């Protein structure tokens, strides 16, 4: 999609993740973990039930119009009676050929934007203590427990409590 | 801040998104099939096969027309002064009486369908010097030959065939439609025994429209032993004007008014069952429920209705991409 | 590049957008009411209540029809050969002269009104051995009986009515609209005296066309003291062709023609007081800014209108999201 | 909206800010102080005329049409006057309701890009000598008095002048 | 990883797109005019001038128009059973038979183009007691004075005309369709000389429609030495009814029937050459291409069209935004 | 566009480019040179003739209709046949232009969308090696032969291998 991410810069969906849309995985010194994160998820299904039910939207009511089905040949008046329906369906045919194209062009979209935003949002939180893998990893690069993961997911983790040991352990040269 | 550790590790949190074994292909602005993780269909495109006859009336014609139960056939007798949100014209449907013609037909079923009643009013018309209630061995009723229930067959009284001319004011506040017609003969002893004078004529008038219909003698081919044909006209009397009747031979008289309405009837041609459910959207092929925005069923619909269109199958994705990693 | 400096700190630069304390609720693809700094309608939903007399010719029909107009009902005189981009026919206007019918009146009143025109010139025919000029008590032209100022009602010469058939070449390089008619009495006296001839006939034809009428006795309602119609025709006649009026009795015959033009001209009925403005898009509500691409005053418009809706808001958002700090 | 960063990383809007719709507030050596962007209000404001214009652009014009109101009942062709009509309006209103709601969409993320824009161009002008606090402010690491500040909101700021201070006085380490 | 060096350096590498000096300014939902690298026309707005005679079966109506070559204009005979995917009609045709006219032309037109064939059937009616084979000069075949090929105009035989009474059974499995007319002689002499009695009458029926025409006598303008006319009328008889004519003068009679096909037959107007070459969309302006998905050349059109507009070009964007070095 | 990139930070396109959509351009200690980017010009080209396709597919065939040119005047039919074929046009011409519009705004997104995520792609590769001038440039801080380019264009680049390298030439002070 246009952002890049889902298909993109994150190789593939893990099926794995059987409790929301967008989440984390991990490996620290307690072990590996994943989670599901929830705003992000509740973030792109409000979004899909908003354009949803716009589209389930007022049936409009209709009783008595014109004829569609004849029996008998009568020229004229019957050729504009079939010239009226016909043209009314092409126009709505076209109507939601496009609406459905336009709309799932948008959620695939919409959802690959909210890959990016989760990414984007848990980059600025690890300030200087991480690298990108460039392939939806970072590397924090100090002990990060159970519960250092935990406060980085519900968005509490301070970076200036680990920034000294991360920065020493980033900027090493040594080969 | 805090104090040199004794340990030097890193740790890795990687970001990621679901993705379903299964997931559907969906249509988009560049793409004819993409696979999302999850779609809904916007095209109804079934009936239950039958119509539910809850919320509207649902009025089954059942072997009448809407114009035979008009008119007044003796086997439509049933449906006097009935009232239909829907009138269903089953294709099963006979006509059985003198055998008529509709000069646009098609007007009269649908102003009629759309009035939605049949409720009759009987007005005291007097036809003076001509002998009433006609009726023919090719509509009988009963053991006895007859008509059309709401139709008065006019024969000469003795040796004449007055000029009728009569008058019937409408002062009530809303429109009487009156249904008339006119005889026209086989032959022309036929004429001249039934109405006396060689050619019949009829003028039905409002103070605002006039229509003179003169009859047509010639064979015609057998319907139910008759070579002979009545044609019904309409005349729609508004509130404070007159129906003026002037004639001289050939006129079927009306028998009063039916009332017109304004609303939301209709009439459709249906041979689905009418069954006890509760369905909004009617369509010939039965009920299909409204919860999708366009439907395939049939362009013909009743009530609350998704739009018709010509696909039958129209996915909206509910989901992101689907990007498995085993895949299948 | 520079040298050590003797401080060391640090500055905090904040980017933000602004936000307004109000802010308008819009329509989204995923919202059904979402919050944005500001918004333009779209939807025109008023109007002034005045149909403005400019740029169009708009012709008041004060208390005339444009079919009595045109026919030249003595109150309509005024509208002789008069020219219009809307006719505005008011819903006081009456008739006032001899009961007539237009069969097709719909149509009549349609190609006059797109026309624009009703510029009649006067032709010579000559109606030879019939009396020329009749004219009603219910149509009184000052203290006498009079007629329509367009067609002239021929009647017996003396004992007898000929058969009238005449012609008249269009030489011209315009199609020539002819209006003319036929009276049905109301007895066979008034049939007798007026027109010798039990039964009339007008026949008019071109080389392309031909109608046949023939007049259609009986009583009718009293309106202006006659229970006779006439009823209204018409005939186009193309460069070069000819019009040929063969008749013995009951025909009211043309004077000449109407002019015939392609145009932008229509009519409309309105009661809207017309006022001195300007204005391009006109409702029968009365004039309405065409700034907005919809609107919803009304679906009948003349003009350079905005396409009506059904819809009676529509925002388009012009700004941001708004988000406030300390709110309204 | 798709970029995240009004009603997103920026966690609200500035009533204050009465000269323009995006800008900046600072805090440093002489005191506090606010500006708004011309260049990027501009562009929002440009590309949202771009839109107005084009919706408020030509008025068809019509002229004798068909009957849309009647008095008597006629039945067929009457009938056929009425759908076509009704078709038409139902026709034009989805129309009308579909454009502002793909329009309000796209000018809600449209501003949602500019808004992004500033962000990373102010963000690309700072090299190595900001940190993204991650809330639509950065931290300038090394003295910046209000002509700094008008280098950077006018586009001229030299990241070289002040790397080396800014690189140390970031790299410290020290608890 | 490797080992310290002796060279220290930087590189620059830089991330560009392409952009082309010329470029095509395209519309934008916030752009007038944008320019781009490339952009495709979606409007189609010329044609060949030539109607293809390939893959649909177009038949040149050369100086015939369809109805001349139905009836049986002499000069039309060479369409006698043709068959046609499109007829098309030219402006230069004529026609040069016996004066007649077809009230509602405009459906007898439509119903037979659709129908794509004009395969006839003689049917041995028998009509007794009247002189058959009537023709005109106003209609020569040959040094002959003649009539239309399919129709049958029936005279007196010495002292009578009796009352016709004819029946043909519908008993094959298809609709057949009648062409008839009336003779409306120009004078009353006319009339008893041709058919006796002083008023013709023709009824024609189904078991399930019926129309009578009585003619109608008068002058009309001399149409190649006639001021009679002959009206034409249609009567299409289901399978399993019967067709009964009744007249007593004035009958135009049928020779037999058109056979009724379901088609995607049509009629066009065009003096658009017909050459060899295959296309799928004609225009009356000559055939045009059909890979862009809308048109500009006409309104008109039969095949696998694009869908007309009224834009004469829409360019569809097919690249970036092109920003040149030295901007352009 | 939405992304900032094409007619954004990178200041203008080269015509100098006829072999490919996106590419690069470099000065390295062996010389100057360019190469197009083939994934993202074929990424962009799949999606505009994906679209173009879409709009190119099906024309829907029409026989008998009913007639659009008279040459007498008749009246209430007439008006009718005229009213039916002229709001159908409109109806279509509306079409053919929002489509085209949407369109439109949409290929020049999504290609400001494939520059862009080039930039970022070759962004995450080099690591810490190289800085963002802003201008769609990278300058990569340590010596990158013929070889090394090819390499990060062809998108195997190992950043490590000449990390401790770009690093210490990166964080030098030195003024
Ligand atoms: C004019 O011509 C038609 C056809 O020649 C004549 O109609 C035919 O009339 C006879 C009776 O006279 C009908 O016979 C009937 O047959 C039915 C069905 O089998 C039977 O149930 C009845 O008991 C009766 O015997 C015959 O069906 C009828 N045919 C048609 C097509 O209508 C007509 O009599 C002629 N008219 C005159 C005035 O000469
Ligand atoms: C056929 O029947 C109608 C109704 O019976 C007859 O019409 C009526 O004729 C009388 C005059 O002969 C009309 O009277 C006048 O009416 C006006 C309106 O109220 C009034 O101002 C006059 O002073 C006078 O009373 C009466 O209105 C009229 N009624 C209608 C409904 O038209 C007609 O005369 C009969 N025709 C024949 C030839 O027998
Ligand atoms: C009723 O009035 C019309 C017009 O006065 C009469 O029609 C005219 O009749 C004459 C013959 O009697 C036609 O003459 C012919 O002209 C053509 C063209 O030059 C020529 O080829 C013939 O040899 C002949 O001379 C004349 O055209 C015709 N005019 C029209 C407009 O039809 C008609 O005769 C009158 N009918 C009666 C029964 O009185
Ligand atoms: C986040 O997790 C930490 C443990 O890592 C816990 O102490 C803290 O309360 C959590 N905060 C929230 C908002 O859940
Ligand atoms: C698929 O989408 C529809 C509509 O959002 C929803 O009812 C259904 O639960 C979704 N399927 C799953 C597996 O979530
Ligand atoms: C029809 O309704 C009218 C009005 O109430 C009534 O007088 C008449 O008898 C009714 N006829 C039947 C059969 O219901
Ligand atoms: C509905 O009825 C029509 C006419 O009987 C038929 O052609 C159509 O296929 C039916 N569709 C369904 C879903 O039953
Ligand atoms: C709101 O939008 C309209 C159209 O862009 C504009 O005329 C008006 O000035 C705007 N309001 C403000 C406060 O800018
Ligand atoms: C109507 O116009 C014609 C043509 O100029 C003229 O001869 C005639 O007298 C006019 N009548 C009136 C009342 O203007
Ligand atoms: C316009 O006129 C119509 C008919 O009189 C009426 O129903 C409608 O409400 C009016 N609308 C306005 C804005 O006046
Ligand atoms: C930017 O601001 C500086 C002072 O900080 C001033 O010297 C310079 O001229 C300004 N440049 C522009 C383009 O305004
Ligand atoms: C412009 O676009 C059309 C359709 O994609 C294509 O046929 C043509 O080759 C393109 N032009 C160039 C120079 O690529
Ligand atoms: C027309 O077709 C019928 C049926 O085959 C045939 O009997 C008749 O002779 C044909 N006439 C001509 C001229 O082809
Ligand atoms: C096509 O024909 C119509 C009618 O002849 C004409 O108005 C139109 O301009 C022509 N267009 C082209 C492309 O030939
Ligand atoms: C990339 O380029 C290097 C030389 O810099 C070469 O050895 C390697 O094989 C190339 N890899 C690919 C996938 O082309």
């Amino acid at each position: 999609g246009l952002f890049g991410a889902i298909a993109g810069f994150i190789e593939n969906g893990w099926e794995g993740m059987i409790d929301g849309w967008y989440g984390f995985r991990h490996q620290n010194s307690e072990g590996t973990g994943q989670a599901a994160d929830l705003k992000s998820t509740q973030a792109a299904i409000d979004q899909i039930n908003g354009k949803l039910n716009r589209v389930i939207e007022k049936t409009n009511e209709k009783f008595h119009q014109i004829e569609k089905e004849f029996s008998e040949v009568e020229g004229r008046i019957q050729d504009l009676e079939k010239y009226v329906e016909d043209t009314k369906i092409d126009l709505w045919s076209y109507n939601a050929e496009l609406l459905v194209a336009l709309e799932n062009q948008h959620t695939i979209d919409l959802t690959d934007s909210e890959m990016n935003k989760l990414f984007e949002k848990t980059r600025r939180q690890l300030r200087e203590n991480a690298e990108e893998m460039g392939n939806g990893c970072f590397k924090i690069y100090h002990k990060c427990d159970n519960a250092c993961i935990e406060s980085i997911r519900n968005g509490t983790y301070d970076h200036d409590v680990y920034r000294d040991e991360a920065l020493n352990n980033r900027f090493q040269i040594k080969g | 801040q805090d104090l040199p550790g004794n340990d030097n590790s890193t740790a890795t949190l990687c970001l990621g998104h679901h993705a379903v074994p299964n997931g559907t292909l969906v249509k988009t602005i560049t793409d004819d099939q993409i696979e999302v993780t999850n779609a809904t269909e916007l095209v109804q495109s079934s009936s239950t096969g039958k119509i539910c006859n809850n919320p509207h009336r649902i009025l089954d014609g059942i072997d009448c027309t809407l114009i035979d139960a008009l008119l007044g056939d003796p086997h439509c007798d049933v449906f006097q002064n009935e009232t239909w949100d829907l009138f269903v014209e089953r294709s099963k449907a006979f006509s059985n009486c003198y055998p008529y013609d509709v000069p646009d037909y098609a007007s009269l079923r649908s102003l009629v369908a759309s009035s939605g009643t049949l409720e009759f009013i009987t007005e005291g018309f007097t036809w003076t010097g001509v002998t009433q209630n006609g009726g023919s061995n090719a509509c009988k009723r009963g053991p006895g030959s007859g008509f059309f229930s709401r139709l008065n067959w006019l024969t000469k009284s003795g040796s004449t065939y007055p000029v009728l001319n009569v008058t019937m004011p409408n002062n009530d506040n809303f429109d009487k439609l009156y249904i008339w017609g006119i005889h026209h003969p086989s032959t022309n002893q036929e004429q001249t025994s039934l109405y006396v004078q060689a050619s019949g004529r009829v003028t039905v008038s409002t103070r605002r429209s006039q229509q003179t219909i003169i009859p047509n003698i010639g064979s015609r081919p057998w319907v139910r032993g008759q070579s002979s044909r009545i044609s019904i006209y309409w005349t729609i009397v508004k509130p404070g004007d007159v129906l003026v009747i002037n004639s001289n031979g050939n006129l079927i008289a009306p028998r009063g008014y039916f009332k017109m309405r304004t609303g939301k009837s209709s009439i459709m041609r249906s041979d689905a069952p009418i069954d006890t459910c509760i369905s909004e959207c009617i369509t010939p092929n039965g009920s299909i429920p409204n919860d999708k925005p366009f439907q395939n069923v049939n362009k013909i619909t009743y009530g609350a209705c998704p739009k018709y269109v010509k696909q039958n199958t129209l996915k909206l994705a509910t989901g992101m991409r689907n990007v498995p990693e085993k895949q299948t």
